[PDB]
């Protein structure tokens, strides 16, 4: 229940601001700016702001944060939920997020900012229904927003019906300073790009643990995830009574289902680092990465970055597979890897001097972090049975998809 | 298919060879389709596996029904998950429809001894479907 | 198919053999193959990754891939064992106290099917002081004469010196290459 | 070709659970 | 890449070489560095800080950089043995219970990781009076011997009269430059 939304800027300025209830003054945008400073200065900053008996939530944009000063208990939720839907939509209208665009979209921004929210309640969030009526090169609303079907527009026409799908998998890994895997989940994503004629109702099967046990198909290799989330297309209806994936696409790329499970599985890459590092003479990165993927799986664009001294100087690298840069800017050195085929093992001897005098206060010792993208691989052994394509004009689909396998929180701890 | 046929034999000697009672990773081979048996495919491989032989006869084991499923898959992309047996104790009706080859006794239901038999009537009737119809869905 | 190719390659040297680099930590291990490949004695800091060279000699090319006996470097020798032929073990006659930790350590890697076609291959290292066993006294510490089809070679070599590193890399050649 | 996994084709359903 | 022009300043001379001055205090560190770079025994108040000076010698500036044997300067040598490639002990053969400190410190700096490829080089000061040692009972009493994977000469090197610099300054060459 945000009073107004407004866009701030880097320099404290408000890019762009929209009164909703005009129950918060415009003035107490200008004390947000003191207050974050002084949070930030003393470790005090909240996202969400409060200016005596007004909050300002705000959100940490690419340039600007998205302050939404609000003065009753609103749903705090509700609000951070319609700030995603802006940036989503801000996202898809212009493609830059930055000042560049603030500015120069500002008769189309007012628009958008009208119809997507009247009163401090959303009522328009479809980027899709949002550019068939508001465009910044009016007609009557579209009645897809009126009908229940908000997420497929009706009578779309493509000469061809193909749909990407992408089986992206994130592989995290939480591996602690003693050598032991603390937080090791594997997070899937079923993200389709349809792009067909109509509006077909995708039909999504898969080999699910719970559907092979319900139809008692649980013998073979079914993907157990712990927590599945449908798209907004997807109707928990069917899901609820019988796991039957029943939605109709989206019209683009669109993420249907994000499937969250456990893993209890070797990591695709195990990492040994060596610290050498003497009393202020000079450093040693015994980094040996061994591949615990399968052989027949190449990860591709691997980058083991390991952090190196924040003053380390004149620093040699001696390794084997793969070239290593140091970054002054990130004050690590980062193990890039072009192609990295499952069981390779490549070892690392980093040698660096050191500055005379000691730093004054410690820096800290941030994990370990790899950067490795194996494609072509499921890791997870969940197969897709099926993608029922109906539509009622009656055609013939030809969907495809490719799954990604990347590492996403696969951090070790440091010695 | 030539190279069903090729595989059939080293099929057949792998399942004789393993007594009827190493490598990590999922990896997929790019571009090959993969969607379960369908019930003209099931009776097409029933069909070429009795006329082939080595099918008909052998004792049931987990083993052998597995490499079976694995060179299934292979050499036509389609799920080991059709070549499923009815639950017992007694005999297995094929789990998907259109399947000829069943598990029927031929002396716990683990310890009792299948082996695998044809049955043309089981590709034109649900009996598999008829006995578990929850499962069948 | 015609194997004119390989007998020619065969005439002048084409077998290169293989190594594996595993013991306790701080047993000399990497002076030991920093001797084999370079030939000097050369300070090293502890092995917290691996050390990966190859040695020539004989006309063989015996590549040796050191890794350190240290508790976070112990199960990571299991990276190292997938295709390797051969296994160097480093032993501490000077250290009785990591003697049966040694000891343990390559009980456990012995018992393990992967590692079965591998010779035994123990050096007696720390042989610069009087404290140092004999030829005998380690290998019965270390119970190489219960290791089963496994054909293991006591071999005394000191860092400092070198000596007897030539006996031992003689011993593996014959172990892994049985020709003329 | 495409990093990250070649794409491929899908069936309608499981066609083994009639 | 080519390396005609390295080989066209190799012909003339282009190696340099350095060195350091370390010590005990008025141990002649300061005289000899103004001897071998000036050439006349100059008088000069206690090494508060430290002096830097080059010296050039068979086509070699060999830099010294003259550190103080004090207390508040002993602490501060770690900070010239960044980037030093060469080190002068000068001793105090005149100074018995100087000695003791002087040993405690060479010891204390030889010690240290980082000055390691440094050979010894050890001038026996304070030879000017019948109490001074020779060159045996200096490196004697200072353990020279015992100085494992150090290239340490005794010399011996008078302030007020000059000779035996230029045999420090040799042995110094050979240890550092071994080409013809
Ligand atoms: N002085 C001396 N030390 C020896 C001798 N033999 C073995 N060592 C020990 O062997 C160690 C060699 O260390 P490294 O070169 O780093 O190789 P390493 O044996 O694998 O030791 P780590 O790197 O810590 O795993 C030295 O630290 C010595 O303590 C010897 O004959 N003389
Ligand atoms: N008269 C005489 N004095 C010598 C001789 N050799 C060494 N010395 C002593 O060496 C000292 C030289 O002092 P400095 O020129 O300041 O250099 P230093 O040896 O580093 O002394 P500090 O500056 O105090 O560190 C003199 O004070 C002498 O006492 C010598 O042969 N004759
Ligand atoms: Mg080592
Ligand atoms: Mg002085």
């Amino acid at each position: 229940s945000a009073s107004a939304v407004y866009v701030l800027d880097l320099k404290g300025k408000v890019l762009i601001c929209r009164n909703y209830r005009g129950d918060v003054d415009m003035s107490e945008v200008e004390h947000f700016m003191p207050i974050l400073m002084e949070k930030e200065e003393e470790g005090m900053l909240s996202p969400i702001l409060a200016h005596g008996g007004v909050r300002f939530m705000w959100i940490k944009h690419n340039n600007l944060y998205l302050v939404a000063t609000s003065k009753k208990n609103a749903c705090v939720s509700l609000v951070f939920s319609f700030l995603y839907k802006v940036v989503q939509v801000f996202s898809e209208y212009f493609k830059e997020l930055e000042e560049e665009s603030i500015r120069d979209n500002f008769v189309i921004i007012y628009e958008l900012l009208d119809e997507l929210m009247d009163f401090g309640y959303p009522q328009t969030t479809d980027s899709k229904i949002l550019q068939e009526y508001i465009t910044q090169e009016a007609p009557r609303p579209p009645a897809t927003v009126t009908n229940a079907v908000s997420w497929r527009s009706e009578g779309i026409k493509y000469r061809k019906n193909e749909v990407f799908l992408d089986v992206i998998e994130a592989v995290n890994l939480l591996v602690s300073a003693n050598g032991n895997v603390l937080r090791s989940e594997i997070v899937g994503s079923i993200k389709m790009r349809v792009f067909l004629s109509g509006m077909p109702e995708l039909r999504l099967g898969l080999n699910d643990k719970v559907l092979f046990d319900n139809t008692g198909r649980g013998k073979s290799k079914s993907v157990e995830l712990e927590d599945v989330k449908f798209h907004q297309c997807v109707r928990l209806s069917r899901f609820e009574n019988d796991r039957t994936i029943s939605f109709i696409p989206p019209d683009g790329e669109f993420e249907l289902m994000s499937y969250r499970l456990n893993t209890h599985v070797k990591p695709l890459i195990w990492i040994e680092s060596v610290i050498e590092k003497h009393s202020h003479s000079r450093i040693e990165y015994m980094v040996k990465a061994k591949s615990q993927f399968k052989r027949r799986s190449t990860a591709n664009n691997v980058e083991i970055h390991i952090p190196v001294p924040n003053d380390a100087d004149s620093p040699k690298f001696k390794t084997t597979v793969g070239s290593v840069k140091w970054v002054p800017e990130n004050s690590e050195i980062v193990w890039s890897v072009k192609s990295f085929p499952g069981g390779k093992e490549y070892l690392m001897r980093a040698h660096f001097g050191l500055p005379s005098v000691e730093a004054e206060d410690k820096e800290g010792k941030p994990p370990i972090s790899v950067k490795f993208e194996i494609p072509y691989f499921t890791t997870s052994g969940i197969q897709v049975r099926y993608l029922k394509i109906i539509e009622k004009s009656g055609y013939q689909a030809l969907p495809w998809v490719r799954y990604i396998t990347q590492n996403g929180d696969y951090q070790l701890r440091t010695q | 298919s030539k190279s069903s046929v090729i595989g059939w034999p080293a099929v057949r000697e792998r399942m004789r060879r393993a007594e009827p009672a190493e490598e990590v990773g999922f990896p997929v081979t790019p571009q090959v389709p993969l969607r379960p048996m369908t019930y003209k495919a099931a009776v097409d491989l029933s069909h070429f596996l009795k006329e082939k032989g080595g099918l008909e006869g052998l004792i049931h084991s987990q083993r052998r029904q597995d490499i079976l499923d694995l060179w299934i898959y292979h050499t036509q992309g389609y799920f080991p998950d059709w070549q499923n047996y009815t639950p017992g104790p007694g005999v297995r009706y094929p789990l998907t429809f259109g399947w000829c080859y069943k598990l029927v006794p031929v002396e716990d239901p683990e310890r009792e001894v299948l082996e695998w038999r044809f049955d043309s009537r089981l590709a034109f009737h649900h009996v598999a479907r008829e006995l578990h119809p929850e499962y069948f869905k | 198919g015609n194997i004119f190719a390989n007998l020619f390659k065969g005439l002048f040297g084409k077998k290169e053999m293989r190594i594996l680099m595993v013991g306790l930590d701080a047993a000399g291990k990497t002076t030991i193959l920093y001797k084999l490949k370079l030939g000097e004695i050369v300070t090293t800091i502890p092995t917290i990754g691996f050390n990966v060279e190859t040695v020539e000699y004989k006309n063989i090319s015996f590549t040796v891939w050191d890794v350190g006996g240290q508790d976070k470097i112990r199960p990571l020798w299991r990276h190292y064992f997938q295709n390797t032929q051969g296994l160097i073990f480093v032993v501490d006659s000077n250290d009785r106290e990591r003697v049966n930790e040694a000891r343990e350590e390559l009980m456990r890697m012995l018992a393990e099917d992967e590692l079965r076609d591998a010779v035994l291959l123990v050096f007696a290292n720390k042989q610069d002081l009087p404290n140092a066993m004999n030829a005998a006294e380690i290998t019965d510490k270390l119970g190489l004469h219960s290791l089963r089809h496994r054909n293991w070679y006591i071999q005394a070599t000191c860092a400092t010196s070198g000596d007897g590193l030539y006996e031992g890399l003689d011993w593996l050649s014959n172990q892994l290459r049985n020709q003329k | 070709d495409r990093k990250g996994g070649s794409y491929s084709q899908a069936a309608g359903s499981d066609s083994a659970q009639s």
